[PDB]
């Protein structure tokens, strides 16, 4: 009964985050889930971009009332549901944080058959960001094997634990060399957090290093849909049945959250 | 999920009689004690003994919401009210009617609300924001707060009307420190509700027990059950003996 | 004296090598003979300190805070470089104001010792972090790769500072290019487009190639142009800070909040009085 | 740094006649026209032949910067004042001691701004923003606005004291499209100096600059600085004719 919802997030630019947001999106859908997709790099959208869509009205035209959340909607691939968000439309580029607040509870409109919502957080770890990742109920965090990356990801971590009592975070690698290397990564990462922290980190898996996503990039189609058999692909459709094995939320926390009418039961 | 608090210390069984001296009332509750000890498992429970087991439990954290978005929160708002509200929507009040609202670090309220909130004590009535047709609700309202109430009052920060409304059979945590001898049963008790919510699955050998037993726990229990759920996901179904504990838990001799 | 030079390297765009290209730009300028300073300015999300594999012992947290005063951040680097360290995940550094984002632009006016040289290294994104540290710059260096996501977050930045600030000059640097023709047809997408748009003057830098040395030196946490002198993206840096070098200094303040204003005034009381 | 008011036209000798005018007193002046018209060229020229000519120029946009931190711009602020005061600092009016402060787009000034800069025109004297220390100051004021300031006294959002201390001595700058017959010596102007700080060589043939003063010049002489910047990126050392020039530069 409960709606799934997932932040993908890791504090690092360029990690993967949008890539990883929409072929987990497909994948679940490909595996059964009624899925949708926010695109919540609110003011600099990417989805459309990799997808190769180009909506007529985006989340500025919500924001600035001229229409409501189901009137953006689009029907991709898998019949994932994208929220698509805006370039660099001044009304989007900063929300208040009422905004943000109104914007999350209006998604309880258009909760009615879903499964999952996949929320594909902007680069950093500022508030923005942060409200999506708190709304949310599983926080996947994209970790590329550099120093950078580890560095961002464990100050994610950090603020999130620190600040609001998070501890629970799911740790994907993408664009690793071999399985080895996702593993070594974790373990890095885990070394950091051991450290200093009380946390619990689960280790997803990786998501290999694969031209295929680079010429999907290029073509602005999902690598899943366009390399269905690529290693990435069948990578991402692993990350989904362990994504879907995931304990659903019972109750709400008292915060803003995504969802929560259907939370109270 | 409803048991009662478990544990054979002295403390605890004071806080059993704390609840069921309000069990059986459908007054206001408030809970006391330091962060973390527990104080919506005690708000549940009380929920479940009482008419309203079959309606809403709804939580609101007032210290995990800003001062400036808490109104809307708990009240709700019509479409046209502020610049952010693009649709209207029930509030956490409205979305506890026939239940019970647990309104929690209640000590991080600002003083309108908390103005608000004694009007919903005494008057049973709101308005959503944007808007001031008044809207009835049959709530309960069980608050909670780590603070000192009493100094709150005295630095200006806490409404002295809203404490005399409040602070009547309070219930009294106690922290972890004060009962050891139930740690071995509350880890007993996490794995239990971890495994009802499907969340893991571990076992301690005694040898991990007793070094749990010898550690501190400031973060009281909520800090024993963040570590139930780390274990879990280190060690998914896993037996934990201290080798298996991350390296600070460990206390073979110490 | 002369006025400082003042380059925000930005684009919008997560992972496209703003902090790469700000590094080896400051090293490749103080190996010219330039004064250089190096501001962090992903300010809650540190990376300067990262990709160099120092450790400091202070950093923007402590001055916001009011445990010490900017000058007793700056960090001796590699070449001589001098570092402003920003925070990584600190509570008082990863929502900061406007207010505090131009405190500490004013701030910078405590500051007489360099030429030619605050590079500011900007975060991901197109918010206010990023646009006033653009705006208080004197030059700005839009780094883009050839991706369709980078075009676009780049023209959406490009469209923003236009439209919302009336800016119309940008410098176009491209970046991990698999050949120098490769960034030069770059450039010539990002044009068709702002050309159809918009009534904009873009200048482009040339290009960083890819280079697998630069992802060795990230693992090593040392600049490529320091630890890799010879490869091909570290012969590229010094061919940016030639070009970088060669540009026109600063003449007159604008009027909005910016770097080193006093200076700009060109006025020795003035100059001297903060 | 002074740039010269270039052009044959009777809007702009008027002009040059003023800074002749008004070179014997520190007056106010109030300096009215469309956005672009070359309003800041104007205080800087007009400061160049004034006894302030060795003092320094300091220009403010109440446009360019948000409200809440004008304040702390124009009378500086100490380390005590507000959340980001990091430093203690001298604003734009000291800044602008002994010289002159070019105070661009005053009708974007907020209301208690205006009052506060009121009572530095009248007594000579400010705090900084954290302080109840009197400074003294002595700059020459030079205001710029491309708003009708009189709608807006009537509208209530612009102070009719102010008003009348600023406009001790006015000037209206014409836009581009009433003076089109200077179009040909702004542009050499332009390139010229675009060239002396090498950033770059253009040339017009004689179709292109009839095309140029049939233009509209919304943006008035920001939009052609901006146009030779441009054509000059664009088209390195080249002449500009007719076809480099395509649309809404267009008319041939
Ligand atoms: N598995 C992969 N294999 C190969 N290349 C990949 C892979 N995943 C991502 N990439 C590359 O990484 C680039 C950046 O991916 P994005 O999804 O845009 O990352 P991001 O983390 O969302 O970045 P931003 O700008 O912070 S939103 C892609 O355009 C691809 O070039
Ligand atoms: N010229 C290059 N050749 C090869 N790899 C490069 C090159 N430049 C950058 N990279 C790679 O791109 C990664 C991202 O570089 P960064 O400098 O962190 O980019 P960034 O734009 O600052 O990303 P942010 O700040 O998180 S938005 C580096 O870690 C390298 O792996
Ligand atoms: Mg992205
Ligand atoms: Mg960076
Ligand atoms: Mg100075
Ligand atoms: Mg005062």
């Amino acid at each position: 009964h409960p709606v799934q919802v997932i932040a993908v997030t890791g504090g690092k630019g360029g990690v993967g985050k949008t890539n990883v947001s929409v072929n987990l999106a497909l994948a679940l859908a490909d595996l059964g889930r009624r899925v949708m997709l926010l695109d919540a790099d609110l003011g600099l959208a990417n989805v459309d971009v990799l997808l190769g869509l180009t909506p007529k009205r985006t989340l500025a035209d919500v924001i600035e009332g001229r229409c409501e959340l189901r009137d953006v909607l689009l029907l991709g691939p898998g019949g994932v549901r994208i929220v698509p968000a805006a370039s660099g439309t001044q009304s989007m580029v900063h929300l208040s944080p009422m905004q943000h607040a109104g914007l999350i509870q209006a998604f309880s409109d258009i909760s009615d058959n879903l499964d999952v919502l996949v929320v594909d957080t902007a680069a950093g770890i500022g508030d923005s960001v942060v409200s999506f990742v708190r709304a949310a109920q599983e926080v996947l965090l994209v970790v590329c094997d550099e120093p950078t990356s580890i560095t961002d990801a464990y100050a994610l971590i950090k603020l999130l634990n620190r600040d609001h009592g998070m501890t629970r975070f799911r740790v994907l690698a993408n664009m690793a060399h071999s399985p080895q290397e996702g593993r070594n990564l974790f373990a890095k990462l885990t070394k950091v957090t051991d450290r200093f922290l009380d946390v619990a980190l689960q280790y997803v898996g990786v998501i290999p290093y694969d031209e295929s996503v680079r010429k999907a990039v290029q073509k602005q189609r999902a690598v899943y849909e366009a390399f269905p058999r690529s290693k990435a692909s069948l990578a991402f459709k692993a990350v989904a049945q362990k994504v879907d094995s995931w304990p659903l939320p019972a109750n709400p926390r008292g915060h803003l959250e995504f969802f929560v009418e259907r939370l109270v039961q | 999920l409803f048991r009662s608090l478990v544990g054979t210390s002295r403390a605890i069984q004071q806080v059993r009689q704390m609840m069921q001296q309000v069990a059986d009332t459908d007054a206001s509750v408030l809970i006391l004690g330091e962060s973390g000890t527990g104080k919506e498992v005690v708000a549940r429970n009380l929920h479940y003994h009482s008419k309203r087991r079959e309606g809403p439990f709804v939580p609101v954290n007032c210290g995990a919401i800003p001062a400036e978005l808490l109104e809307s929160e708990l009240f709700g708002h019509e479409k046209g009210a502020f610049t952010g509200a693009i649709t209207s929507r029930a509030g956490r009040f409205e979305l506890a009617n026939g239940g019970t609202l647990f309104l929690d670090e209640i000590g991080d309220m600002p003083l309108p609300m908390q103005v608000k909130l004694l009007r919903v004590l005494q008057e049973r009535t709101f308005e959503r924001v944007g808007s001031n047709k008044t809207q009835n609700v049959d709530v309960r309202i069980i608050a909670a707060t780590h603070k000192n109430l009493e100094k709150m009052i005295e630095d200006g920060t806490f409404r002295e009307d809203l404490y005399y409304r409040l602070n009547v059979f309070p219930i009294e945590m106690a922290p972890l420190r004060e009962r050891v001898e139930d740690i071995a049963l509350l880890l007993n008790e996490l794995i239990s509700r971890m495994e009802h919510e499907k969340r893991g699955s571990i076992r301690f050998n005694s040898a991990a027990i007793m070094s749990l037993c010898r550690h501190d726990w400031p973060g009281n229990v909520r800090e024993l059950a963040n570590l139930v759920e780390r274990l879990a996901i280190m060690h998914p179904y896993g037996v934990i003996g201290v080798g298996e504990l991350p390296k600070k838990f460990r206390h073979v001799d110490d």
